[PDB]
């Protein structure tokens, strides 16, 4: 009982809307047309918006595509001169990341990271077809240092669409119940990425434990006593 | 309708489907996109590498075929576009045989198709539409022809056929055909017959599909 | 690192480790110790440091890689079927070999070491 | 009055000043206020040999020499490179030693000097003055973290060979003192590399210059006039 | 802006390099085929068989030869060869168990070196 | 044999969807998705056909033409070189 | 070396060999409509 | 910011293209990505 | 056993059976293969023994190695249908091959280009009731016909002669050898096996010149 | 290996002088210093070791095998190995396919010394191991 | 001396006429086709022309202004060919682009125009990866704004471009540059095939007719 | 094709052994739990131990032995990894390393070691025998396949039967499958390997000179744990005390004395599973015994 859809169904909206493109959707180049070219559910953008619409489809992926403006977690793989070797995902394409991207910007100034290091990026310029490109620092950080390189950690993977309710939605319980134990540190990755340090491994492994459970599980409501056992279980020592 | 499917069983790749249909069992797998090699690069488009293993036995000239028309079908399924320098492997399990694999091929190429395309699915790739198959024969001696046939019965029968479709607009327009495999003796007339139950059944068939991925990843998708 | 076996003799696993050692220290390559390997095998109960090929053939047999004076390993591999209980006796056995291997690869080194200097100098 | 020279030995594989001389695995001493440099390695006070060579004791630094081991380069040293291979601006050339020497684009003596300056059309034409395999006088001059140095030719004095032959030696028997390049009666000259590396040609005007045109420095071109009493006594020496 | 915009245009093999599929697309303008034909235009197909088994020469079959019975195919721009041999292996109405058939081997001379390709 | 789509951009004066057989010509090997490929002996029989289809549509009479151009093109062949 | 040639079926379905002349005015009709119909693309 | 000028100082349809998610939370990217959580 | 083609089943075995001056002939032919952009056919017809051979142009491919000055020849003998030549066999010959053509090509014109040469040993009559060996100078012949309808920069019409086990090749209407094969033969023969090469050359080489300047 | 131009002048031009003259100068008929080992491989029917003055070196082994010499043609086998290459190089099996001929079987080789009865004989297997060259 | 087998000797390297009294020498000078080949005969040497290739003979001849005369000797095909015209240094080679890098753009050889367009295209098969292919730097694309570049706002993949050999490089690809207001962007599909054909709308700018859509290439002055 | 973990990460775990703690929620010294489950055909099952999943198939055909063991059927196992069950790996390298280490155990696990009698095959000697095959499927990878390949070839041929065969000289009659039973085939003795697991939290020096052993080895490293161990260790036993095999292959140097103690837990954790193997094999046949007599008194 949801606007579902398929890639392959009529598309509900009429042609004559000014509306600016969802991601899922695809326009023709040959023909002009535009279809719904991907799997679930669309959520129109309701009306008012300037009078202008958007479609998007919510569809289920893991293997995360890069795409600008978006928070996502690397490793340093390679000291390619002027500009790193970063990978996002693994088996994936490595991403080019400017050694001159970086808060006190300055290029008689070579910075300091070796190869195998978490870093905290925003996807900045990234064409489909051309290598894309990430920044810790922004121009839309606005002067922000608040991206940057990590300290030790832990990093889990999750599919994308539990690290967009992560980010994106405050109902998430996920961040309640673990502040009601310990306090600690995350970093959101868009790319599927989650990296958080705590005061104690020990409560990090209790950390670990619940998000490889409950994104498994991916029953937001049952989180309450799934995340508490684990403590137990730490607990239990 | 004795057919049944699995979505998201496997862990480490992108895209998992089990397809069960009334005898054999065959499991597809699909990562991508991801890293393609040198040699193996498009300029535009989206590269496929398409790997099958059989029940039994090794990889040989008997599973290239069907891979390779299987490489036809799922090129338009794929809007290509959308993945330029970029390569999807996609592999394919034949657990079960469910017909002999010394004599025939034809529930295989009609059930890997059907495999491939729920873990596209999982996958969540860009896509153009959505498709069927089904395997089809005509009995030698009775003279009438069956859809689903059995193993037994593709021993009497004289020609075996399997008919894979594009469909659109709640996947009830014919939009193409994709495949259709004639094999085995047969004439004009019978053939316009031929597609005219596939015609029906294989929407039949996705009639019970389009239902079949909303129950499984709708739960999977998040209110 | 290149190998030619000529003539075998059995013994042949612990037999090409015993090279190698040579083979690094030959160029003087970085190194932390010895290594020496050995196979050794049991007649019913019985050790046999040193087996042969007939012998290898005759009865089940173990070899070990194991480094320099100490206890630790670096290979071991058994293909052959062995009762459980002798084999901590087994692996007590061949250490006193592979000791007096690296032992008598070490004066032999040393002793071509002397005839470098004294004649060099 | 012969051919070749064979005798026979027939039934066999083969014919068969006091200082430390230590092996690896070996225990030098555990006292600790000896410091611990080349060919040592130690767990805290273990002080332990990792070759076949000798023991150096400098006066609280112990170290260990080898005896058999590559050309090590060391800075400023008159050495013979083999061209092996041309990069960006760059050129991979052979010392006989663990690596490749580096040899950077306007590290050479131009033609017309430094009224030559610099031009990107340079690049255009690395391979115009330098190609493979080619042999020179060049002059060490500083190194990298491994422990991979590079080279110049900053005089007329070094410079592309031409004129004579190669052959070449261990390194170990060249010995080190203020001067390499040496003339000797027969109207010619060594160039000792210390690396290993020896050049022999045809005493020039620039040699007999060290003891009392300009264009012709990456020439494949020789003196025409080689009188044979010149070659011949190439092959005695 | 209604603007006269001059393209560029070529000699006809510069553009079949360029664009195969532009080119055809000139091609079906006039409706016709980049292989010059017309729309249905087919290609002339020649033979000779039995060259090449020994079996050629009824009267004087030779010594050494080992093929059956032989086939030259050229049609187009592409000459194949079919030649057939046969084996024996000691023996111990219209279904496909009755249903035998041959072991071929294809090479396609394509320029490249190297295994077996997969078109083959 | 062959199945295409025309675009009205590519014309130059001396829907529409037009049948090729005798595929050759590495252009046309590229570019034609949507094919059809049939084994006939010459009384009317077929051993087998093969379709792709993944350019145009295929009708029913493109089918029908292909059998129509089917049996001429085999037939000939059968009575050719008559062996 | 045998040339090549193509041939045709008529409405009867019997064979008709290509005419070799007309298929080079074919191609001078060929270079012809392109090169000088390609000159000047008016166009909004 | 003083360091460069003080010295000049003291001398046929409706489409509208595609879109990241970022853009589709509204807020618009001041959500802070790196979070540590205060004392309770 | 071989995973990757279709031999049959292992158990079965190829059929049994048992016993119950002169002129060479030439016909070449050139342009005829749209792959290559060099192709040659030589027919061979000699008192018992019928030959037929093609000779295949790649040139110039790219090299993805890395900068030479010039060329670079790559060849292959390929068995045909009947007869099965051994493998070190063919090598031998490509060899061979390659030591005359280093004598012709002008490589110096085609820095960093390859050149592939493909030669398929289709079909041999032997009907006679060093076996290779009679089949050399042919090669050279076939080979240079292709690479003249490539276009390739060749110094000479270079041809062998062969009399009775022994190859010779020629230049310059034979006033030069480029290219020496000898087998078992007699000894000393070596003067009169200058001559009836020499004459096969001044033979063929005319042949071959009729057959491009002719078209 | 790869040399340098001016070198391949000069060394064209000296040993293409007309009183040639050799990089080494020897006489133009000499050979160079070798030595020759034998009979030390004691499993082998024989064996051989051979040191060039570059330190070319190479082993050649001796095994036979009794046969049926009607039923066999070559009674005579080589083998070849270089280290350091494939099987399908170029100069392997050139060479490898040479000494066969060399050692034909009537042609430099007296096969009646091979002969052992009326109906068998030895084959021989020349086995060839080139460390370096 | 009219048309020639490879090995056809023609002219030695001079040669003489009278013209009017005064003595004038012919300089046969070797172009391609050509090799001076020494020829010992009975005793003496003897240099000569050689026809190395399959045509025509062709003499001519140019002096360079900005009693001997130097005759160009150069050899022909005539009533194909491509190896006869393998790009040398500066010359203007239309390429299709394979892979957009932002360090640089990679194209394959295609085709050679030639001097007083006459062309030569390859006629090899890309599809074996057989092709020479060339690599254009990102900062040899033009030399206005040279530091700035912006490599995807003159460049996709699959699209054709009027470059000027800048020199050999390597053996794996080539030195190459569009860095004039004449060279650069010849023609593309729009959205890499996925569309409809392209045109020019500047020298600087392209846009596409049936669509109304532009994009940023670095086209060539038509 | 190459997995990238932080060195961030590679210290966190070796924190948790020093410790004492793991990421999967096991002791270090204890196994993951295995579900077998059969397929309706003879010689099928599909086996599962958590992430980890495999699938192998047993069959047997005609044809001929060799000329080297004349009285002997014959018998190979193929264990072709295809990267649907990870995507590190060719498209069917059987010249990878990794693969060699899957190999030439089970080829020692199995074949050198005969569990099964290959001269139970020799239908008539030398002239038709068995040729049984052993081909394993690899679904998705937390490590512990060559265990897992250890036991699911195992567990297949304790399900596989053969028809029934009537040999006179030619006339060789194999009978109908429905009419004459299929025959199970005869296992001599049970091998079942195990994965060891090496993780020096320490220097090499300290492992070498150090004389205080301090390595810590655990059983069945995860996908991530199996990334980052120092040595490579499995022995095989049986239920009659006899070792099979034992496999360390280089990696991290290693004390003796721990071996032994280590391969000793090894028997109480194949013993259990050992037996679980065995009910369920007659508890399925039961099950298929139980339905045959769903069956009959069902016809």
């Amino acid at each position: 009982m949801s606007t579902f859809i398929f890639p392959g169904d009529s598309f509900p909206v009429d042609p004559t809307t000014p509306v600016k493109l969802g991601p899922g959707i695809y326009c023709d180049p040959n023909t002009q047309e535009i279809r719904p070219v991907n799997t679930g559910v669309l959520h129109v953008s309701a009306k008012g918006k300037s009078g202008v619409q958007t479609a998007y489809i919510d569809y289920s992926s893991k293997r995360y595509i890069p795409s600008v403006n978006d928070f996502v977690i690397g490793v340093i793989i390679g000291t390619f001169s002027d500009s790193y070797k970063v990978s996002l995902q693994n088996f994936s394409s490595s991403v080019s990341l400017s050694y001159m991207a970086f808060p006190n910007a300055s290029k008689k100034n070579r910075p300091t990271l070796q190869v195998g290091d978490l870093v905290y990026a925003r996807v900045c310029t990234a064409e489909k077809e051309l290598e894309a490109e990430i920044e810790c620092f922004d121009s839309t950080t606005g002067r922000d240092a608040g991206f940057g390189i990590l300290e030790d950690g832990m990093i889990i993977d999750v599919n994308l669409n539990f690290a967009r309710q992560l980010l994106f939605n405050n109902d998430f319980p996920l961040l309640k119940v673990l502040a009601a134990h310990t306090k600690f540190e995350v970093a959101i990755g868009l790319n599927g990425k989650i990296w958080v340090k705590c005061e104690e491994l020990s409560n990090t492994l209790a950390c670990y434990r619940t998000i490889m459970e409950c994104c498994q599980k991916n029953d937001t409501a049952a989180f309450k006593d799934i995340a508490k056992r684990q403590f137990k279980e730490i607990l239990t020592v | 309708m004795s057919v049944q499917a699995e979505i998201g069983i496997l862990d480490h790749v992108d895209g998992s489907s089990e397809f069960v249909s009334q005898d054999t069992k065959v499991i597809c797998s699909v990562t991508g996109p991801i890293e393609p090699k040198a040699r193996q690069e498009l300029p535009t488009q989206l590269a496929l590498e398409i790997i099958v293993r059989p029940a039994k036995g090794v990889a040989t000239t008997r599973e290239k075929v069907l891979e390779d028309k299987l490489r036809a079908v799922l090129t338009p399924l794929i809007t290509r576009h959308c993945y330029p320098r970029q390569l999807c492997q996609i592999t394919c399990q034949i657990l079960e045989s469910g017909e002999d694999e010394a004599e025939f091929s034809l529930r295989e190429l009609s059930c890997c198709i059907n495999a491939a395309f729920l873990a596209l699915v999982d996958a969540g790739i860009a896509l153009n539409s959505m498709c069927a198959s089904i395997p089809i024969a005509i009995i030698k001696d009775t003279s009438d022809i069956i859809v689903d046939p059995t193993a037994e019965q593709l021993k009497i029968s004289l020609s075996v056929h399997t008919l894979a479709l594009e469909f659109v607009n709640g996947g009830k327009v014919v939009k193409n055909v994709l495949l259709l495999d004639s094999n085995g003796d047969f004439n004009e007339d019978q053939l316009f017959s031929l597609l005219e139950l596939g015609e029906q059944k294989c929407q039949e068939l996705v009639t019970n599909i389009r239902r079949i991925i909303q129950d499984n990843i709708s739960p999977r998708l998040v209110v | 690192i290149e190998i030619h076996v000529l003539e075998q003799d059995g013994g042949i696993m612990g037999s090409l480790i015993n090279g190698i050692t040579l083979a690094l220290i030959d160029a003087g390559i970085s190194m932390f110790d010895y290594i020496s390997g050995i196979s050794v095998g049991l007649y019913d109960t019985t050790p046999l440091l040193d087996t042969n090929s007939l012998e290898e053939n005759a009865m089940s047999t173990v070899t070990l890689g194991v480094v320099g004076k100490s206890e630790k390993l670096s290979l071991l591999l058994v293909e052959d079927k062995i009762p459980l209980d002798r084999l901590e006796n087994v692996l007590a056995i061949g250490i006193a070999g592979a000791h007096r291997v690296r032992d008598l690869m070490d004066e032999e080194l040393r002793k071509h070491a002397q005839k470098r200097v004294s004649n060099a100098s | 009055s012969e051919v070749i020279t064979i005798t026979k030995r027939n039934g066999a594989f083969q014919n068969s000043s006091d200082s430390q001389i230590v092996t690896p695995g070996e225990l030098v001493t555990d006292d600790p206020i000896w410091m611990r440099g080349h060919g040592t390695y130690f767990l805290d006070n273990m002080t332990y040999s990792s070759v076949a060579g000798t023991v150096s004791r400098v006066n609280r630094l112990l170290s260990v020499i080898p005896l058999k081991g590559r050309y090590a380069p060391e800075t400023g040293d008159h050495v013979v490179g083999r061209i092996a291979e041309v990069g960006n601006k760059r050129w991979k050339v052979d010392i006989g030693g663990k690596q490749h020497a580096v040899l950077m684009l306007g590290s050479v003596n131009l033609p017309g000097g430094i009224l030559r300056r610099k031009s990107e059309s340079d690049e255009l034409q690395m391979r115009s003055f330098l190609k493979e395999g080619d042999l020179l006088n060049a002059e060490v001059q500083s190194l990298f973290q491994d422990g991979s140095a590079s080279l110049h030719t900053r005089s007329l004095k070094y410079g592309k060979l031409r004129n004579g032959m190669f052959c070449q030696v261990p390194s170990s028997l060249i010995v080190r003192a203020k001067n390499h390049t040496h003339n000797l009666p027969g109207n010619i000259t060594v160039v000792l590399g210390v690396n290993g590396y020896i050049w022999l040609r045809k005493t020039s005007q620039m040699d007999l210059a060290r003891d009392t045109s300009s264009w012709q420095i990456y020439s494949d071109e020789n003196d025409p006039s080689i009188s044979n009493n010149i070659r011949q006594a190439i092959c005695r020496y | 802006e209604t603007i006269e915009i001059h393209p560029i245009t070529f000699p006809p093999e510069v553009l079949a390099r360029i664009s195969p599929e532009l080119s055809l697309q000139r091609h079906l303008s006039l409706g016709i085929r980049p292989c010059l034909r017309k729309y249905e235009e087919f290609r002339d197909v020649a033979i000779e068989n039995n060259t090449l088994s020994r079996y050629a020469d009824a009267g004087n079959i030779d010594t050494k030869n080992n093929i059956l019975g032989s086939n030259v195919l050229k049609s187009g721009k592409t000459i194949v060869i079919t030649s057939i041999t046969g084996g024996i292996i000691e023996e111990t109405e219209d279904i496909i168990a009755n249903y035998a058939s041959v072991y071929p081997v294809v090479e396609v001379e394509r320029g490249r070196v190297g295994a077996c390709t997969d078109e083959e | 044999y062959g199945i295409v789509e025309l675009d009205p951009e590519c014309q130059l004066q001396n829907l529409n969807t037009v049948l090729i057989a005798d595929l050759d010509t590495e252009a046309e090997e590229t570019s034609i998705h949507s094919t059809i490929s049939i084994l006939a002996a010459p009384s009317g029989n077929y051993k087998q056909l093969t379709l792709v289809g993944g350019g145009a549509k295929i009708t029913p009479e493109m089918i029908k033409r292909s059998l129509l151009l089917s049996r001429v093109r085999a037939d000939d062949l059968s009575t050719r070189f008559n062996i | 070396p045998r040339e090549e040639h193509d041939i045709a079926y008529s409405k009867d379905g019997l064979p008709n060999k290509v005419k070799t002349e007309d298929i080079r005015i074919r191609a001078q009709n060929f270079k012809s409509a392109l090169a000088n119909l390609e000159d000047i693309i008016f166009e909004i | 910011m003083s360091a460069n000028n003080g010295v000049t100082g003291k001398l046929p349809n409706l489409i509208i293209s595609n879109v990241g998610y970022s853009e589709l939370r509204k807020p618009e990217g001041v959500i802070s990505g790196r979070k540590t959580f205060g004392d309770n | 056993q071989d995973r990757r083609r279709l031999l049959g089943p292992a158990a079965a075995k190829p059929m049994a059976f048992s016993n119950t001056e002169s002129e060479q002939e030439l016909s070449l032919h050139t342009g005829f293969i749209e792959n290559c952009n060099g192709s040659a056919l030589v027919e061979a017809r000699s008192l018992g023994h019928q030959t037929s051979l093609i000779t295949a142009v790649y040139g110039p491919r790219s090299i993805r190695g890395s900068f030479t000055s010039q060329g670079t020849i790559s060849i292959q003998l390929k068995n045909g249908l009947l007869e099965k030549y051994n493998t070190n066999e063919l090598k031998e010959v490509s060899s061979f091959l390659m030591g005359i053509f280093n004598s012709v090509v002008n490589l110096s014109r085609y820095p960093k280009s390859g050149i592939d040469i493909f030669v398929y040993l289709t079909y041999d009559k032997d009907l006679t009731n060093s076996q290779i060996s009679s089949l050399i100078p042919h090669c050279i012949t076939s080979i240079t016909l292709a690479l003249a309808d490539a276009g390739i920069e060749l110094v000479d019409m270079a041809g062998a002669g062969e009399a009775n086990g022994t190859v010779v090749s020629f230049i310059k209407n034979g006033e030069e050898i480029v290219g020496f094969w000898k087998d078992d033969g007699d000894d000393e023969d070596l003067l009169e096996c200058l001559d009836r090469c020499k004459e096969q050359y001044n033979r063929y080489r005319d042949l071959m010149i009729s057959c491009l300047m002719n078209q | 290996m790869s040399l340098s131009v001016a070198e391949k002048s000069y060394l064209y031009d000296s040993l293409a002088s007309t009183p040639s003259i050799r990089p080494d100068g020897r006489l133009p008929h000499q050979f160079r210093p070798i030595e020759i080992f034998t009979d030390f491989l004691p499993s082998s029917n024989g064996s051989s070791r051979i040191i060039a003055s570059d330190g070319s070196e190479c082993i050649v082994s001796i095994k036979s095998k009794v046969v049926d010499h009607h039923v066999e043609n070559e009674l005579l086998q080589v083998d070849v190995d270089i280290a350091g290459q494939r099987d399908d190089a170029l100069v392997v099996e050139t060479i490898t396919s040479l000494l066969n001929k060399v050692l034909k079987s009537g042609s430099g080789v007296d096969s009646s010394k091979l002969q052992l009865t009326k109906k068998y004989s030895f084959k021989i297997f020349v086995d060839v191991l080139v460390i370096s060259s | 001396p009219e048309i020639a087998y490879p090995g056809k000797l023609i002219c030695p390297q001079y040669g003489t006429e009278n013209k009017d009294g005064e003595d004038i020498i012919f300089n046969y000078v070797p172009g391609p086709g050509t090799k001076l080949i020494q020829y010992e005969h009975n005793g003496r040497t003897l240099e000569a022309i050689t026809a190395t290739l399959v045509g025509t003979v062709r003499c001519e001849e140019e002096k360079k202004t900005d009693t001997v005369k130097n005759i160009l000797v150069s050899v022909l095909p005539g009533t194909n060919d491509f190896a006869n015209n393998l790009p040398k240094e500066g010359d203007i080679v239309l390429t299709r682009v394979t892979r957009l890098s932002l360090q640089r753009a990679n194209v394959e050889i295609l085709a050679v125009e030639d001097k007083p367009a006459t062309f030569s295209v390859s006629q090899a098969s890309s599809d074996l990866g057989e092709t020479f292919r060339g690599i254009i730097r990102s900062q040899d694309v033009r030399s206005t704004d040279r530091d700035r570049v912006k490599v995807i706002e003159c460049f996709k993949p699959g699209d054709i471009v009027r470059a000027q050999v800048l020199s050999l490089g390597d053996g794996t690809n080539y030195y190459l540059t569009t860095a004039r207001n004449d060279l650069g962007v010849v023609f593309a599909r729009a959205a890499n095939g996925a569309g409809g054909l392209m045109y020019a709308t500047d020298w600087q700018m392209m846009t596409s007719p049936v669509t109304g859509a532009t994009e940023k290439r670095k086209c060539a002055k038509p | 094709k190459d997995i990238e973990i932080s060195a961030s990460e590679s210290k966190f775990i070796l924190e948790a052994l020093r410790q004492n703690y793991r990421l999967d929620g096991r002791s270090f010294d204890q196994f993951r739990d295995v579900e077998i489950t059969f397929g309706k055909e003879f010689g099928d099952v599909s086996v599962k131990m958590g992430n980890t999943k495999v699938h192998c198939r047993i069959s047997c055909q005609i044809a001929q032995p060799y000329e080297d063991r004349p009285f002997e059927g014959l018998f190979v196992i193929s264990t072709e990894i295809s990267p649907m069950a990870g995507s590190q790996f060719e498209n069917g390298n059987i010249t990878g390393e990794d693969e060699v280490l899957c190999s030439r155990i089970i080829e020692k696990s199995v074949r050198r070691s005969g569990a099964l009698d290959v001269e139970g095959l020799c239908i008539v000697a030398g002239s038709k025998c068995w040729a049984v095959r052993a081909d394993v499927h690899f679904l998705d990878c937390d490590g512990g396949f060559i265990d897992a390949s250890c036991i699911a070839v195992m567990a297949g041929l304790m399900h596989f039967k053969k028809p029934d065969i009537t040999v006179h000289g030619e006339q060789i009659i194999v009978h109908p499958v429905n009419e004459r039973e299929p025959v199970p085939l005869g296992i001599l003795h049970i091998p079942i390997c195990v994965t060891f697991s090496f993780f020096n939290p320490q220097d090499t020096e300290e492992n070498i000179k150090g004389e205080t052993n301090s390595e810590i080895s655990i059983i069945d490293a995860t996908l991530k744990e199996e990334l980052l161990r120092d040595g490579v260790l499995t022995v095989t036993l049986n239920k009659n005390r006899e070792v099979v095999q034992v496999s360390k292959a280089g990696g991290l140097p290693m004390d003796a004395l721990t071996l032994m103690k280590c391969c000793h837990e090894a028997y109480s954790i194949i013993e259990k599973i050992t037996d679980q193997i065995l009910q369920l094999l007659k508890e399925d046949s039961e099950k298929r015994n139980k339905y045959a007599a769903m069956l009959t008194s069902e016809n």
